[PDB]
DNA sequence: CTGCTTATCGGTAG
DNA sequence: CTACCGATAAGCAGACGATCCTCTCGAT
RNA sequence: AUCGAGAGGA
């Protein structure tokens, strides 16, 4: 549907901003680690999660 | 046309789609370190030796080489040669067990050492049939 | 832990004890040269290190084009020119933090709001 | 979990941290060695308190000095003393031993 | 430029297309000028290299030597 | 790849295809998407043996 | 087992020889020759075995 | 041949053209598809054998 | 070792690109580990790749190449003396390998990659940005990352990745004319 | 107009150019 | 390797149209598209037939004997 | 330019995290075993504890590293000379032996000639310096799959490794109708 | 992404 | 006190791999 | 026909 490609799109688009943010959050020592994992593991894990959910 | 088969306009084959050629060649030389043991192209018969092939020879002229427009097929002898051990041991190449076509061209030459040499091609046209791939 | 070698043999010196007037006593098994203590410091460990964060920071830095560039200020020098990148230690357990190097005062500055730093 | 101890969202924690292996190292920032031969006082400003204070309810000149992170000390169900009495119990009497509170 | 010596004979000039037919080797001759003019082998030639006569060859020249262009 | 700045953990960069097999991928998408199953292709011809030994 | 197996047996005495069936011939051929690999090592062996009937 | 299934008696039907022909719905167990897969046949020789196949 | 290795590269680079040092040779200055590697070895792979230096008067960072050259090079299409190689030498184009790629920034299309920053037909795919101002050589054309066989596929971008790899083993099992003769 | 920059399209000429001068197997000859 | 006589899919002779078509292109300065339409080809099974036939024979006459 | 003689030098950091005192050794061609560096450094003339560390650590605020080498230094003020580093390696018959190996197969590119000893020290410093950058995690593992540190060997180079291999034969079958000529 | 063999160390007996 | 025996720990070495298939090149 | 190397189909 034309206006679905407009929803679809933006839809990825708010996950771009969550990744971003979390990235920014993270870069600021802020982002918190997940019992037993690298805080870097949790940034990865959040993002990958944010975008699978987007695809979805 | 399922589970990736497909269905083909047999009329259009007929008009030519997807057809091809198909040639193959076969080859031959004379003898090894004989001063007295030298294979010889010929068109055979028996001579005292008599293993000679189950198939037909009658398509080969003396030289021992079919001729061009001849149609061969089946187990036909394409190239007669014999190899004399003490005597006339057939040794001679027939057309593939399965294959049939036509002679296309035949060549005769030779090697570094003055050696006899021969290469026969056969040609066949193959048409889109049932089981073929695409 | 900054230590020190003999003058006289450029080797390595070591340590004993001012028993006697209680103090410290470094010293070569190269000559017999000797020294009074730098500092009592004598061995450092660190297991959690900040000594590799900045790393190769180098006038040339500013031209290397693989280096991305940000919009900040450096705080001494006022410009908008920098160039940043994550901490160079290549530990697994490390801060996803940034570091900038300004371009006109080769000033180095940080992305981080919690941790305090001098480098 | 134990049977009624089913959701002490808390009783899980203990267990955690009842189980969850855990070295000095994990918490230890940096480990150092000064010659501070002078028991009764330090060479280092930062230690001075820590000196009025060890006697309320021999020794060598060579001080081993571990620093601890603020962190692992929160992340872990964690205590100096704990550390300490750990350190002290390993060794009993063969090392002498103190901290900041 | 590649040649070839048929037994009982001259040295032929060698042509890719020819060797392909008679099982010969498009290879060329190996000469060293050894001190106190001399050959020691041949050396298979990379067709369309610096020796392969087809390296300088025109289109029309090819077909001529029967060689696909 | 080298069309990208360094120390970049953003999406694009990190193999996030965003378009569809329909509108289509871009260069990087393609190439990434190519590491895709090479991994795939690979283990496949690797499952395939681990497997048939089991089975024996 | 006393009758079927015995350490001395375990070491060699006298070595069977396998008849043709197990290892024949021919070739391109006829009048020239020839053979599998036991026939050839089945020499190496009756080989050095005559070098030693010729010292002794 | 991983299952019993990859084996199995049929019922013959001669026909023109040169491909073994089969029913789709006997596909899985063999796990064929038809962009190429090739397949073998065997033929029993004993009146039992035959039984063995048609029965079991 | 070398102090002022900057003033050196430059020089290096003008010299391979003038033609006085071979164009093979690779020429990598890591800034930040303070090595400078020069490699002439043989067997290394390498390529495209065209060039960018800011090398502009009337504004910003550009490609050196130009409708000028391109258009004389075409020149040489209908005359069927401007050859690729002369591009090489007049420095529009350089050869890169692997190692050296590490220290550049390549741009993709060069277009819509460096004309300044100023609607979207919704069916075009989605490109990212421009984010980068550094470029030093811009890709010749992306399609070449492909090789002889895929280069033949109608559209493989709209296309799942291993499939394309299968057609590429098949393409070589196609029938047709292998040679005029 | 000579100076002016390029566009996409235009790169195919440049490719063209390479290829005429090296062909498909350079690598082996070279 | 020569134009075909008759289009595969459909039926129609075409083979008699090859030279005519290189002639409208080459000479009355026309787009294949027109040409085509102008030689009568209207279905694209049939268009297809010509817009491709690719005349490799022109090159194998190039070899001699 | 000049053979295929293959010649693998390694610098292993014996010792795991914490495991006692992290000593460094290395390895060499026709050899018995390994060698603490310090020696070998002694052996190329480099002798003073520290006129070495320069060869390796390049700046002097890097205690960390320094220290990291502190226990190597120790494995040798069991050897405070040039001729007894040469030593360590099986007298006059076997010192030769080693002033060889450290020209003839200990880092051959560089050179095999006489005097080109510090040329290598230095390198072996290098090595070592990346060998510690990498164990102090300020730098990353070396990637084995960068196209960049691989080559292809095309036809050239290969025609080429036979050509030398047979040109080597005609070459010396001939050092033989020749031995048997006398005339 | 080990089962076997060898070497070293802590224990028991003379 | 010293010697011998037993147990434990560490280091070094060994054999397998999809099924079935067609074909091509070359050699004592 | 043995024997060894690569290529290809599922
Ligand atoms: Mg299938
Ligand atoms: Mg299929
Ligand atoms: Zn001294
Ligand atoms: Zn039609």
């Amino acid at each position: 549907d034309g206006p679905t490609m407009r929803e679809i799109t933006e839809t990825i688009a708010e996950a771009k901003k969550k990744v971003l943010d979390v990235t920014k959050e993270a870069q600021a020592n802020l982002l918190t680690a997940k019992h037993g994992m690298t805080l870097r593991e949790s940034f990865e894990d959040n993002v990958v999660r944010f975008l699978n959910e987007a695809r979805d | 046309n399922q589970e990736d088969s497909m269905i083909m306009n047999q009329s259009s084959i007929d008009r030519g789609l997807f057809r091809s050629l198909f040639f193959r060649s076969y080859m031959d030389q004379e003898k090894k370190y004989g001063m007295s043991i030298t294979e010889t192209f010929e068109k055979p018969q028996r001579t005292n030796t008599l293993r000679m092939k189950h198939g037909t020879y009658d398509k080969l002229d003396d030289d021992g080489l079919i001729a061009p427009g001849v149609r061969v097929s089946g187990e036909d002898v394409i190239i007669g040669k014999t190899t004399p051990i003490s005597s006339k041991r057939d040794a001679s190449t027939p057309l593939r067990s399965t294959e049939n076509g036509i002679v296309d061209q035949v060549l005769v030459t030779t090697n570094q050492d003055g050696l006899k040499f021969v290469k026969v091609r056969v040609r066949t046209t193959k048409i889109p049939q049932i089981g073929d791939k695409f | 832990t900054t230590f020190r070698f003999c003058r006289d043999c450029n080797n390595m010196l070591y340590p004993r004890e001012d028993k006697e007037n209680n103090r410290l006593l470094f010293e070569c098994r190269t000559c017999s040269y000797v020294e009074e203590a730098g500092s009592p410091l004598v061995y450092r460990h660190e297991l959690i290190t900040n000594i590799g964060e900045t790393a190769g920071v180098v006038q040339d830095i500013g031209s290397d084009p693989t280096l991305p560039r940000s919009d900040r200020e450096c705080p001494k020098c006022h410009s908008r020119e920098n160039v940043f990148f994550q901490s160079q230690q290549r530990r697994k357990d490390t801060s996803m933090v940034l570091f900038f190097v300004c371009l006109s005062c080769s000033h180095i500055f940080t992305s981080d709001q919690k941790n305090k730093r001098t480098q | 979990l134990e049977p009624g101890h089913a959701a002490d969202q808390e009783q899980a924690k203990l267990i955690r941290s009842a189980i969850e292996h855990t070295t000095l190292k994990s918490v230890t920032i940096a480990s150092e060695i000064y010659y501070d031969p002078d028991p009764r006082s330090t060479v280092i400003p930062e230690d001075e308190e820590i000196i009025q204070l060890h006697f309320s309810l021999q020794q060598s000149p060579w001080l081993l000095r571990l620093e601890l992170d603020r962190a692992a000390m929160n992340d872990k169900d964690l205590t100096m003393g704990q550390v300490g009495e750990r350190i002290k119990q390993t060794f009993k009497n063969d090392l002498f031993v103190i901290w900041s509170e | 430029k590649p040649m070839v010596n048929e037994s009982d004979g001259v040295t032929h000039a060698l042509y890719p297309q020819e060797a392909r037919l008679r099982n010969l080797t498009y290879s060329s001759g190996l000469f060293v000028d050894v001190k106190k003019k001399v050959f020691i082998g041949r050396l298979p030639i990379m067709l369309r290299s610096k020796n392969c006569y087809l390296s300088e060859a025109t289109e029309s020249d090819l077909y001529k030597l029967k060689e696909c262009p | 790849l080298p069309h990208f700045s360094k120390d970049d953990y953003s999406p694009e960069s990190k193999g996030f295809v965003e378009n569809s097999y329909l509108r289509g991928l871009t260069p990087q998408e393609f190439f990434f998407h190519a590491m895709g199953g090479r991994e795939g292709l690979i283990d496949t011809a690797v499952k395939t043996a681990e497997t048939g030994y089991i089975q024996r | 087992n006393e009758v079927f197996s015995r350490p001395e047996w375990m070491i060699l005495t006298c070595l069977p020889v396998p008849p043709p069936p197990v290892r024949p011939s021919i070739s391109f051929n006829e009048s020239q020759r020839g053979e599998d690999d036991l026939t050839f090592k089945l020499a190496d062996i009756l080989k050095a075995n005559i070098s030693l009937e010729t010292l002794e | 041949s991983l299952h019993k299934m990859s084996m199995m008696a049929h019922r013959v039907k001669v026909i023109p053209y040169s491909t073994f022909r089969l029913n789709l719905s006997v596909t899985s167990p063999y796990n064929a598809d038809f962009d190429g897969d090739e397949m073998n046949l065997h033929v029993p020789q004993s009146e039992e054998t035959r039984a063995e196949l048609s029965q079991l | 070792v070398h102090r002022n290795p900057a003033r050196l590269m430059e020089t290096l680079r003008t010299l391979r690109r003038k033609g006085d040092i071979n164009p093979e040779v690779s020429m990598i200055r890591d800034i930040r580990e303070k090595e400078l590697k020069i490699f002439t070895d043989a067997g290394r792979v390498y390529r495209p790749l065209f060039i960018v230096e800011d090398d502009e008067s009337l504004g910003h960072k550009e490609l050196k190449v130009r409708k000028g050259h391109i258009a004389k090079l075409m020149a040489t299409e209908y005359q069927d003396e401007y050859t690729w190689s002369s591009l090489l030498n007049e420095g529009l184009v350089e050869y890169i390998d692997a190692e050296e790629e590490e220290s550049i920034l390549i741009a993709m299309q060069p277009e819509d990659l460096e004309p300044a920053e100023a609607d979207v037909d919704p069916a075009k795919r989605i490109r990212v940005s421009h984010h980068a101002t550094t470029f030093t050589h811009c890709e010749i054309h992306p399609s070449m990352i492909l090789g002889v066989a895929a280069s033949i596929i109608p559209f493989p971008d709209h296309n799942q990745s291993p499939r394309n790899t299968y057609q590429s083993a098949m393409g070589k099992q196609a029938m047709g004319v292998f040679l005029t003769n | 107009d000579e100076s002016a920059p390029i566009t996409a399209e235009d790169s195919w000429a440049v490719i063209s150019a390479f290829f005429r001068e090296k062909g498909l197997v350079s690598q082996q000859l070279d | 390797m020569i134009v075909p006589v008759r289009c595969f899919s459909c039926g129609k002779v075409v083979g008699d149209k090859w030279e005519s078509y290189l002639n409208l292109l080459q000479e009355d300065e026309l787009d294949e598209g027109t040409a085509l339409s102008r030689l009568g080809l209207k279905r694209y099974c049939c268009r297809r037939m010509i817009l491709t036939h690719v005349d490799l024979i022109e090159k194998f006459l190039r070899y001699n004997p | 330019k000049g053979s295929r003689f293959i010649s693998t030098l390694q610098v292993k950091l014996y010792g795991r995290e914490g495991s006692s005192a992290r000593t460094i050794k290395a390895t060499l061609p026709y050899i018995k075993q390994d060698i603490p560096i310090v020696i070998i450094f002694r052996a190329l003339g480099i002798i003073p504890d520290g006129e070495i560390l320069e060869h390796i650590c390049y700046d002097v605020n890097d205690w960390q590293m320094l220290e990291m080498l502190k226990p190597c230094v120790e494995d040798g003020f069991v050897i405070q000379d040039r001729e007894t580093a040469l030593d360590f390696i099986g007298k006059e018959k076997r010192i030769q032996y080693a002033k060889d190996i450290l020209q003839k197969e200990f880092l051959p590119h560089i050179t095999q000639l006489e005097g080109f000893e510090s040329r290598k020290a230095f390198f072996l410093g290098y090595m070592i310096n990346r060998l510690l950058l990498c164990a102090l995690d300020r730098k990353d593992q070396d990637d084995r799959d960068h196209f960049g540190k691989k080559r292809l060997d095309l036809a050239g180079p290969l025609l080429a490794q036979l050509f030398k291999t047979l040109f080597k034969k005609l070459t010396k079958d001939i050092f033989r109708y020749m031995q048997r000529t006398v005339e």
